[PDB]
């Protein structure tokens, strides 16, 4: 599924 | 987008919101629902744990949120 | 249209969507981004937008089509 | 069968699978075909085999944490 | 990368 801010920092 | 009432239950806010998963620090997670035309949701409205929103991140399966799961 | 594989693929060099930041641009863009077809061989789907084309060309568009990398 | 499950699918143009005349070709499957990941666009699986992947290459690519595009996809210039 | 069926049996 396609997220938003699910990046890892 | 990012400050949409996504749900009749939504608690993001503008004027209220914080960080909650670890990935998020400036602007809540949002899941894709493919319901229909589709439609964002905040990750967090859906109760969704952090494992599991970094799974549907991370695979293809496609997402429906609370309200439209069942057919 | 429906391109298999998503609406969030780097179209060309210059691709400038990112699904973090995309907000919509055409008159008509809700969740995703607008896409055209350019047909040269294999054939792959471009955003409007990356391809600077202007509301009318896109709405008169949707014979064939070609990218501005392949005409 | 039940395409819902992900297996008995038609994962490629060439695809060759069809639970109707599958049979076991690596040493990991028991009734289903391996499949790998491949990242482009929103993703999707394929079966290895599909792929021509050699058991080795295959169970290397698994047990390292590399992403993997699949053989129609690897080329697409993805910056 | 993420795979199924692969493991050691
Ligand atoms: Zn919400
Ligand atoms: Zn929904
Ligand atoms: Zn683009
Ligand atoms: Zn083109
Ligand atoms: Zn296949
Ligand atoms: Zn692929």
């Amino acid at each position: 599924a396609r997220t938003k801010q699910t990046a890892r920092k | 987008g990012y400050w949409i009432t996504c749900c009749p239950t939504c608690d993001v806010d503008i004027n209220t919101w914080v960080p909650f998963y670890s990935t998020e620090l400036n602007k809540p997670a949002m899941i894709y629902c493919s319901h229909g035309d589709g439609h964002w949701v905040h990750a967090q409205c859906m109760d969704l744990e952090e494992r599991t929103l970094i799974h549907l991140s991370e695979g293809s399966n496609k997402y429906y949120c609370n309200e439209h799961v069942q057919i």
